[PDB]
């Protein structure tokens, strides 16, 4: 009984992990492992990153 | 001599249209080369998709 509450926790954990999205695009499956640039000024190469892992 | 003068200032008043006329046209120009440059730093962020970068 133990274990089968176990594996259910387990299965849970690992669809956050698959399901979780910014519209369509996903986040925690990593995709983000080697981080995206976003341009946060006015000139190139001003910009910040931003990483996640699986 | 004044008869000269007459015609000479007629042309000229020619060369101011034409310059003005060419000026003008330069602006629009410039305002929709700044579009172009705010659509380019818009295409530099981590969540855009092939879609919204078309």
């Amino acid at each position: 009984a133990l274990k089968a509450e176990m594996d259910q926790l387990a299965n849970e954990i690992d669809e956050i992990g698959k399901t979780t999205a910014f519209g369509t695009t996903k986040l925690l499956a990593g995709g983000f492992s080697a981080g995206k640039n976003f341009q946060v000024g006015a000139q190139d190469g001003e910009d910040i990153k931003v990483t996640v892992k699986a | 001599q004044v008869r000269g003068l007459e015609v000479g200032m007629r042309n000229a008043n020619d060369a101011i249209s034409i310059a003005q006329i060419a000026e003008g046209a330069m602006q629009e120009q410039t305002n929709m080369l700044q579009r172009m440059r705010d659509l380019t730093v818009q295409s530099e962020n981590g969540a855009n998709s092939s879609a919204d970068l078309s």
